[PDB]
């Protein structure tokens, strides 16, 4: 349904075959499905219609909270406590958002594996590639910080990685 | 909305209503057991519909309905997998539980706590469904430990009897040894694949390393009582016969094999773990079939038969045929439960006697019980066109046509001969010959509950193999080309076992008495495994936990070093300082020494 | 289980116990009745062959030899009666046994049901309370000065006495309590 | 109502101490045998046969 | 009462430091600690050396 | 228990989920990588001049 | 957060002004109301803590601990009024005063924003506990137990005071927020090593770490029931809370100073679990259980990962509830038969069935049956340790098997078998005891229903 | 007659009164930390036409 965006959680076009009866015998599954429909799906639908009718008479909205962007930990003086506090809060929010991004990608991967059935090893290559990329990025950013993590430790990790990459690049240039 | 999911969830949900009714005025009446039995039968007939949907269109589903909690990158949610294994195992388990509850309505009629017993049986069934339908490792572990605790409570049903409590604790010990490997697998999968759910695990492990699979194998060996951790299953016969028929024969003990079947995509890509599984299954089935052929308690014989069939299931998994192993589970449930039920009928008729040496000629005194036991024995031995045959025959012929360990093949063949030998022993000893039971004959099997239950399981044991084999899609590549002699290998070895056991049982009529050999003593005393492993490790563990952990360290040396040394030193210095005679001469001389030292030591250095 | 034991067993007691054990284990080996009867008659003949030995030393030597042979040739899994100390129903009903003093703590509403049973219980309690001192004094009289030497108790001898220390033997729960 | 002379004590040396210990533990003097007098802390307590 | 008192309170008063007592205490209280320390230190040094060389296959190791 | 069950979402789980959905939508459409290894813009970082 | 502190200070004169026969009722009702008020602290944020003032703050680590303290007070009141019936009115009021003062000190300890104030309160908790143990204990060993409890604690805590004042002279502040934001690494020098040891050993002895735990069996066995409840449920968690707070300034030195404490924790976990297998006193068994669980908590805090911190928080809460319930269960039998020996009263399931059900549930939570929060914490810690090193699973695995063994050993010895023939004074369970067990056990499963409330700030 | 009832159950208002007093003192403590009210870079906001302070 329209509850979620179908671009963030995509699905294939859902091709299903038409029934081709080849026996004179009746199909018990169809008879049981008709019984289940008429006996379960209709009263539930009526109850849902009543509940939605009651809901439409009382409609109110809640809004997603917006946050502005503040200076990062790089634009803060060494002992400036207030700027450090704002930067740390913003960094923590970004960490939560990145965790949720990884969660979305993992949900895509699991849904693909279940959906594709016996052809999952070939039909889910793109989702596996996306998860590998996002996992590599996330791992670089936050792994090994440990408990008592902060924006300063993440910055130190990034600086160390940049220094190593610069040295490797300059030594490969001399080759 | 495609009723598959709603029906699969309702089947599991309606099983809990009698549990919620356990504090109402139905639990204090005598209508509670029939109420529980009716609930289980209704659950079975409801679960029959998703099975039909699957058999028609192959439909499968996963349902993640409740999000329990979320970690930074790991999401844990209540999820149910409704694939072929779940939708096939649920109706079989419900059918067997219905039959066994109706049997228990007659077997445990004189028990003052039958309502509690029925509640307990129902609780075990719920935990087993949780285990079977679980989609993530945490839910599967919940079901695992639930069935373990339920079996602990049902084994020690007669809690005033020391041996029952010992058997229950032994079962807990062995299952905890397996739980170690289960937890190892969980930790490895979370730290390497970042998930506990099944779909993610399959995707991220194209070539699974040794450690998680070895952990899974250890857990399966614990739960299915393989050779390392076998002895607890025979000792679980301390519980009432319905517990032995439901839990320790057909449903709860296949949990390890089911766990290995669930993770078959990972086991498919590791040869070493497959070889270890094959060898473990082979040694287990051979050893237990060898122990069974000389047992005198009938429940012990059926328990060892169950352990040997679990070993055969493990062998089937070891040759990369998990679907055959699942089919064998479903096939074996029927006749194993009905065999235990017939054993319970015989036990109840002969004033709670279990020894076969005091059971005489019941072929005529017990016609329906004899018929059911004969049919079950013939099905267990894989007689052609019976339920046992559509799984065991294919298992044997698939072991023969594979690149496999030769010793494992030999042990599998010897074990499948010993199966017919032990089955023959029960029939010859229990049903043929002349009476050996006390003279006050109370034999009476005319009770509609017993007849109906055993008749239902008998129809199952006759027709389920054909029906289920013809109603499942082909998930294997068949062996269509065999040498004629190898195609008949199972039949030949079964017939040889039959004839050899018949000769060795006929020679007992002779008026000749010779002392037993050492081979007989080894077979009868279970290879002395419980005689040594339940005395040496336990003795050394308990003796060391008293002499060293409690006494040597905690009560002596840890006391000696920190607090006793401090007290001794403080007391000695207190005695030194405080014991002066009070003579001004001595400490004024002390003052002189102090004054002189002070000028030179601290005063000369300015 | 009901008789007070003695300080030791006698030679004939040991021979009888070995004879019973050997017969039981032979029955365990010989499942069928006719074969068991044959070999039991053979065993009885073997036992009564040396019945008339006036040398007690050689009698005990033969008993030692027979016990060694029995231990070598015993059945590893002998038949046990279901309620015997090794049977499958040995202590099965011990959890259903409730001591009689628990009835003293029932709520008066619970005792409102079963009035006659509790009247009989009160009569029994009064009987015990009246007989206790006579039991104690009879034990005091009949006991030798150097304390009792066996676990055998004297019976009642006087007009309306009761055998001393009887309450917990008479008021056993049951063998099938519930 | 267990007096302090009814409690386990140190390892007995003289035969009179052994007799008193055996009387305390309700045993015959020739049946009473303490543990070997190492530093294990067994002390006065009797070493009974190791049958379960 | 005598059994429980002997098992709990009478032990230390009847304790003497002997060569046997000292050796058993030192062994059973010291040996396991350094055994496990050596095992764990060796394992973690090997793991750290492998990580330094960039060959441990830490792919997908998000949670620690 | 009811009060704890109905506590308002001050942990910002749903806010974070919606923010991540917006970010994934925007980055997927533009062809940009889903996530970046560096969480801080290198233009605001000044590495030391000499590494020798 | 004076809306919680002030009502307890009002509990004090409410108790001292009550009628002689309403003290228990009034104390219980108002303690329960204070617990309901403290329930509001569970509404925590995702990024920072609740900073009420310059003096008090509430984190996601201390809010469940405060809720546990305020919930434990009424249970102790119900558990104490049975054996204090013959006591005079003044001494009963003094006992309630000791309990109230202990709760007040504990409440202020978990919310102090500075380390010196935290130290002063965490050390003030000693006086009421020592008085309770040495005045209202039953046997003559209570005096020695009080001495052991006092000096083991102070010998660890005084170097902490020296280190704290030194740190404040060095960095200029002991406020926890400033300490966290202005953190600097510790070099590898002997001065820094001894600073680490001074900052760690007091919390180690509070847990207590194996080899430093001898005070705990004495104090927890010789105390009255309320003393045992508060010693096992809350006072042991002071060490864990303080260690997770203080480890912020100890990096990167911990990376190698944790090895001896890790080895001690794992091996002594095995040892204390084994000790539980041969124990004649029923209370000492529960005490050694506490030692094993706290060794697991020590390991989790020392390896310093988010999963280990989550597991440590969950395990501390779960252990508090479970161990308090087990102590109350043992005290019921002690009050019936006036003996602590485990094999004296047997077959109690025949005589007391509902109490047997309570025993079964308590011993099932002790062995961490899923999906209890006991198992959630244990499994998180085990996974974190496995990531730390794959060989820990063996030691962890052995512990799981042993814990199940001794838990079910306790259950089978006390409840199954045949009732001792000579004991005829086993009266039916009172409503008070059943309500006590229910109020212990129901919150455990309710918390299982919503486990993010006890998983700490790393969630 | 309420004299005896009050003199027997007046100890039941101490704890609720302490609760309301603690609430009042918490509000008073919050009143002394407004040095950055409506001044943070993240929550700085233009005032509404009627309101005086963004929080109390
Ligand atoms: C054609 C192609 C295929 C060829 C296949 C093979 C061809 C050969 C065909 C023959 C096969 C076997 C036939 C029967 C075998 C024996 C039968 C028998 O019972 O014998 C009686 C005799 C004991 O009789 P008893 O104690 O007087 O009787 C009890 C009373 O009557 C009291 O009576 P009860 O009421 O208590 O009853 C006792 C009960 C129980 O009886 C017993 O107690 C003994 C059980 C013996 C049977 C065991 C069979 C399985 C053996 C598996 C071995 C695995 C490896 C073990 C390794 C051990 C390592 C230490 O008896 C039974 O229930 C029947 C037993 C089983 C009958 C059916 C057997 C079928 C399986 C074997 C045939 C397989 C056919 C198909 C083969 C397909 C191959 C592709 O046991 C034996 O002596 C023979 C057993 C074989 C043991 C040999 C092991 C070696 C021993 C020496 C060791 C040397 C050590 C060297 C140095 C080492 C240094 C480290
Ligand atoms: C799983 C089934 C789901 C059912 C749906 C509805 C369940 C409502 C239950 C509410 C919570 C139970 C209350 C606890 C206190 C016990 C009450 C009591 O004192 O008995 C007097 C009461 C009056 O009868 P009586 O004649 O006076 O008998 C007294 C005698 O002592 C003789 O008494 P007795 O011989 O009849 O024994 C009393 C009984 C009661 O004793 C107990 O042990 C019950 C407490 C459970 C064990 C606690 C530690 C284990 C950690 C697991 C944590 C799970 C909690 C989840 C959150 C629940 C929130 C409340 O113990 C047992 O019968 C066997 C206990 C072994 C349980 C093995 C199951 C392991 C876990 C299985 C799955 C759990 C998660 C479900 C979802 C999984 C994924 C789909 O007894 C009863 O009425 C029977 C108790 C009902 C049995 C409940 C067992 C299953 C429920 C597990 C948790 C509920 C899950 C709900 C989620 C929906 C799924
Ligand atoms: C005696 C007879 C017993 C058997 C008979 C019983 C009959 C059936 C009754 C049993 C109920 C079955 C349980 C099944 C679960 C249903 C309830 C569940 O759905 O509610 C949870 C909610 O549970 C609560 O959150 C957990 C309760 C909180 C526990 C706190 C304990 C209270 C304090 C007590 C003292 C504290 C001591 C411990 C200190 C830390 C869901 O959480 P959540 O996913 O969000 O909800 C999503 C929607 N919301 C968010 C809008 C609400
Ligand atoms: C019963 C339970 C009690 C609680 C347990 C408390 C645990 C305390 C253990 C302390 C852990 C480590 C302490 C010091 C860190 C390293 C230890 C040392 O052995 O390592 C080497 C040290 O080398 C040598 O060992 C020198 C130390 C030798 C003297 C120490 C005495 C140890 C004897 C054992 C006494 C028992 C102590 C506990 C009393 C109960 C490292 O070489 P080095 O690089 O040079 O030193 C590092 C410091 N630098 C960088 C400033 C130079
Ligand atoms: C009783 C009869 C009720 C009859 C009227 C009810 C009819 C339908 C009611 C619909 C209610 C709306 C609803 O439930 O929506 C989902 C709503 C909120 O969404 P969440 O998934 O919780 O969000 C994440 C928070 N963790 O979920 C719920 O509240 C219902 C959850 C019930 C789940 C079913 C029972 C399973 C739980 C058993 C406890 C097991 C312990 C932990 C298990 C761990 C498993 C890994
Ligand atoms: C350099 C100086 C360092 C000083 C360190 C002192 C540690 C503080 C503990 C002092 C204990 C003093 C006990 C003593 O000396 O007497 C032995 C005393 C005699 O009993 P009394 O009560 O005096 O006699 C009554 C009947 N006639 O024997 C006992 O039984 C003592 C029982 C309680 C002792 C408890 C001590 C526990 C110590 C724990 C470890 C920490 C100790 C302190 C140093 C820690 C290491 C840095």
């Amino acid at each position: 349904p329209d509850s979620w965006d179908k671009d963030v959680y995509p699905e294939p076009p859902r091709r299903t075959p038409a029934p081709a009866p080849q026996t004179s015998l009746p199909n018990p599954v169809t008879y049981l499905t008709k019984i289940f429909d008429l006996l379960v799906d209709r009263p539930v639908t009526l109850a849902r219609e009543f509940i939605e009718q009651q809901h439409a008479k009382n409609r109110y909205y809640y809004y997603h909270r917006e946050f502005r962007r503040v200076p990062d930990i790089t634009e803060c003086e060494e002992k400036d406590i207030l700027c450090m506090f704002e930067a740390e809060m913003q960094w923590r929010r970004d960490y939560k958002v990145d965790q949720e991004i990884v969660n979305i990608i993992q949900e895509r991967l699991k849904a693909c594996q279940q959906r594709e059935g016996e052809s999952y090893r070939q039909n889910c290559a793109k989702e596996l590639e996306q998860f590998t990329q996002v996992s590599k990025a996330f791992q670089d950013r936050y792994s090994d910080l440990g408990a008592h993590y902060s924006a300063r430790k993440c910055l130190a990790k990034q600086k160390q990685r940049m220094l190593a990459e610069r040295k490797a690049a300059k030594e490969a240039a001399a080759a | 909305m495609n009723p598959f999911a709603s029906l699969t969830l309702t089947t599991l949900t309606i099983l809990t209503i009698p549990i919620m009714m356990s504090n109402s005025n139905i639990y204090k009446t005598n209508l509670y057991p029939n109420y529980v039995k009716t609930t289980v039968s209704y659950a079975f007939t409801l679960s029959l519909v998703p099975l039909l949907m699957f058999m028609h269109t192959g439909q499968e589903m996963i349902i993640s309905n409740w999000h329990w909690m979320t970690l930074q990158t790991v999401e844990l949610s209540l999820s149910f997998k409704m694939d072929y294994f779940s939708v096939m195992f649920i109706p079989v388990a419900l059918f067997v539980t219905w039959s066994i509850m109706e049997f228990s309505m007659w077997y445990m009629h004189s028990d003052p706590f039958i309502n509690r017993f029925f509640k307990y049986l129902l609780l075990f069934l719920i935990t087993m469904m949780i285990l079977v339908t679980a989609n993530n490792l945490f839910q599967l572990f919940i079901g695992w430990e639930g069935v373990g605790i339920m079996s602990f409570l049902l084994i020690g049903w007669w809690h005033g009897r020391t041996d029952a409590n010992t058997a229950a604790l032994q079962a807990i010990l062995y299952n905890r040894i397996g739980d170690i490997g289960f937890v190892l697998s969980m930790a490895w999968f979370l730290t390497h694949s970042n998930a506990w759910d099944l779909q993610q695990i399959f995707m991220l492990n194209n070539e699974c390393p040794n450690m998680p699979l070895i952990g899974l194998l250890l857990a399966a060996a614990g739960k299915s009582a393989q050779f390392g951790l076998h002895p607890w299953l025979p000792s679980a016969m301390e519980g009432p016969t319905p517990v032995s028929a439901l839990l320790h024969s057909s449903t709860m003990v296949v949990a390890g094999v089911f766990l290995l079947i669930r993770f078959y995509p990972l086991m498919e890509t590791n040869k070493l773990v497959q070889t270890m599984t094959l060898c473990l299954g082979a040694i287990t089935t051979l050893f237990t079939a060898l122990c069974a052929i000389t047992q005198n308690d009938i429940k012990k014989i059926v328990a060892f038969s169950t352990s040997s069939q679990l070993g055969l299931m493990m062998v089937t998994i070891g040759i990369n045929q998990p679907h055959l192993a699942f089919l064998h589970i479903c096939m074996h449930a029927f006749f194993k439960a009905m065999l235990f039920m017939c054993s319970g009928s015989i036990i109840h008729s002969l004033n709670d006697e279990q020894d076969i040496r005091k059971m005489g000629g019941l072929y005529k005194a017990m016609p329906f019980t004899t018929t059911a036991l004969i049919i079950g024995s013939l099905a267990l031995t894989g007689m052609p066109y019976l339920t046992g045959f559509y799984s065991k025959d294919l298992i044997i012929e698939a072991v023969n046509m594979s690149y496999t360990n030769a010793w494992a093949l030999l042990m599998t063949l010897i074990a499948t001969s010993l199966t017919a030998a032990y089955s023959t022993r029960i029939i010859f000893f229990a049903f043929l010959g002349k009476p050996r039971f006390p003279p006050l004959v109370l034999i009476n099997e005319n009770n509609p509950l017993l007849i109906n239950s055993i008749k239902r399981l008998l129809i199952g044991s006759i027709f389920a193999g054909f029906i289920i084999s013809n109603n499942i899609p082909p998930m294997t590549v068949p062996n269509t080309t065999m040498p004629l002699y190898m195609k008949m290998t199972a039949l030949i070895v079964t017939i040889m076992g039959f004839m050899l056991a018949l000769e060795l049982n006929n020679t007992t009529y002779y008026l000749k008495f010779k002392y037993p050999s050492q081979t007989y003593k080894f077979s009868n005393m279970l290879g002395y495994y419980p005689s040594i492993m339940h005395r040496l490790p336990t003795y050394h563990n308990l003796s060391m936990s008293q002499k060293s952990a409690s006494s040597l360290l905690d009560l002596i040396w840890l006391e000696t070093i920190l607090p006793k040394t401090t007290s001794f030193i403080q007391m000695k210095m207190s005695i030194m300082v405080s014991n002066q005679k009070g003579l001004i001469k001595l400490y004024f001389l002390s003052f002189l020494i102090t004054i002189m030292i002070s000028m030179t030591l601290f005063n000369y250095h300015e | 289980a009901f008789s007070a034991p003695a300080a030791y067993l006698t030679h004939q007691q040991k021979v009888l116990r070995l004879y019973k054990r050997a017969l039981r284990h032979l029955e365990s080996w010989c499942v069928h009745r006719d074969k068991y009867r044959y070999f039991a008659c053979l065993m009885r003949a073997r036992f009564d062959e040396h019945k008339n030995e006036k040398d007690m030393v050689k009698a005990t030597q033969l008993l030692r030899q027979a016990e060694e042979e029995f231990w070598y040739g015993q059945h590893p899994q002998p038949y046990i009666f279901p309620e015997s100390p090794g049977g499958t129903s040995y202590e099965r009903y011990e959890c259903y046994k409730v001591p009689e003093w628990c009835l003293d703590d029932w709520h008066p509403s619970e005792k409102a049901m079963y009035p006659d049973y509790f009247a009989k219980r009160e009569q029994w309690k009064r009987l015990r309370r009246e007989s206790w001192e006579r039991e104690v004094k009879q034990l005091q009289e009949e006991t030798p000065p150097g304390g009792p030497r066996t676990e055998a108790l004297p019976p009642a001898r006087k007009e309306g006495d009761l055998p001393p220390l009887w309450w917990h033997i008479v008021t056993r729960p049951r063998e099938r309590p519930m | 109502h267990v007096t302090k002379d009814m409690f386990p004590g140190p390892y007995p040396k003289t035969p009179e101490e052994r007799a008193a210990a055996a009387k305390k533990y309700n045993m015959r003097v020739e049946d009473y045998e303490p543990y070997p007098d190492d530093g294990m802390g067994y002390g006065d307590y009797p070493k009974l046969p190791d049958r379960s | 009462i005598r059994w429980t008192y002997a098992r709990s309170a009478n032990i230390y008063p009847n304790f003497r430091p002997t060569p046997k007592t000292s050796l058993l205490g030192a062994l059973f209280g010291i040996g396991p600690l350094f055994f496990w320390y050596y095992v764990f230190k060796t394992d973690r040094d090997k793991k750290e050396k492998l990580i330094q060389e960039g060959k441990l296959d830490q792919t997908f190791n998000i949670s620690y | 228990s009811t009060f704890v069950a109905y506590l308002p979402d001050y942990r910002m789980q749903e806010w974070a989920r919606r923010e991540a959905e917006r970010l994934v939508k925007y980055r997927e459409a533009n062809g940009l990588p889903l996530m970046e290894s560096n969480c801080f813009d290198p233009n605001k970082i000044q590495l030391p001049e000499d590494e020798d | 957060m004076l809306k919680i502190i002030i009502p307890t200070t009002m509990l004090l004169p409410m108790t001292w002004m009550s009628k002689h026969n309403m003290i228990w009722i009034n104390a219980t009702v108002h303690s329960l109301l204070i617990s309901l008020i403290s329930l509001s602290l569970l509404n925590q944020l995702g990024e920072n803590s609740l900073n009420f003032s310059l003096t008090f703050f509430s984190d996601s680590l201390s809010a469940p601990l405060l809720v546990l303290t305020t919930w434990l007070l009424p249970l102790m009141l119900m558990a104490s009024q049975s054996h204090l019936s013959k006591e005079t009115t003044t001494r009963k009021k003094l006992y309630i005063t000791m309990l109230i003062l202990l709760q007040l000190f504990l409440i202020m300890t978990f919310t102090a924003t500075e380390l010196i104030l935290f130290y002063i309160l965490f050390e003030a908790t000693l006086v009421p506990t020592l008085i309770i143990i040495t005045r209202w204990g039953n046997q003559t060993e209570r005096l020695n137990a009080g001495l052991y409890f006092l000096f083991y604690t102070l010998a660890g805590s005084l170097p902490l005071l020296v280190a704290l004042v030194y740190i404040q002279n060095t960095t200029g502040s002991l406020n926890f927020l400033i300490i966290h934001y202005w953190s600097h690494p510790l070099s590898n020098s002997w001065s820094n090593i001894f600073m680490w040891l001074a900052c760690i050993m007091a919390f180690m002895v509070k847990m207590p770490l194996y080899g430093l735990h001898l005070w705990l069996p004495k104090a927890h066995v010789e105390a009255p029931i309320a003393g045992s409840m508060v010693l096992a449920a809350v006072l042991l968690k002071l060490g864990g809370y303080g260690m997770m707070r203080i480890t912020t300034i100890l990096n990167p030195l911990t990376n190698y100073m944790a090895y001896p404490f890790l080895m001690l924790s794992m091996w002594g976990m095995i040892m204390t679990s084994s000790i539980c297998l041969r124990q004649t006193d029923l209370k000492s068994l529960i005490a050694y259980s506490s030692v094993s669980h706290m060794a697991l908590v020590i390991v989790a805090i020392m390896i310093q990962t988010p999963w280990s911190f989550m597991g440590a928080t969950a395990l501390m809460i779960a252990h508090g509830l479970t161990s308090s319930m087990l102590f109350c269960l043992a005290n019921t039998n002690y009050e019936r038969v006036h003996s602590r020996t485990m094999i004296l009263a047997r077959g109690l399931q025949t005589l007391l069935p509902l109490m047997a059900t309570w025993w079964l549930v308590a011993s099932l939570t002790n062995l961490a049956l899923p999906p209890s929060i006991n198992l959630i914490g244990e499994l998180f810690i085990i996974t974190a340790s496995f990531s730390w090193s794959n060989i820990t699973i063996i030691l962890m695995g052995m512990n799981m098997m042993i814990t199940a063994l001794y838990s079910l050993y306790m259950l089978i010895t006390t409840q199954r078998g045949k009732y001792t023939h000579h004991i005829n004074n086993i009266k039916p369970s009172f409503t008070r005891e059943n309500a006590l067990m229910a109020l212990h056990i129901l919150p455990l499963l309710l918390l299982t229903l919503n486990p993010k409330m006890i998983l700490g700030p790393l969630y | 007659n309420v004299l005896q009832i009050v003199r027997d159950h007046w100890v039941h208002i101490l704890v609720p009164v302490g609760f309301v007093f603690g609430c009042y003192l918490d509000r008073r403590s919050d009143e002394k930390l407004t040095a950055f009210r409506n001044k943070s870079l993240l929550f700085k906001r233009e005032l509404r036409p009627n309101e005086e302070v963004t929080w109390k």
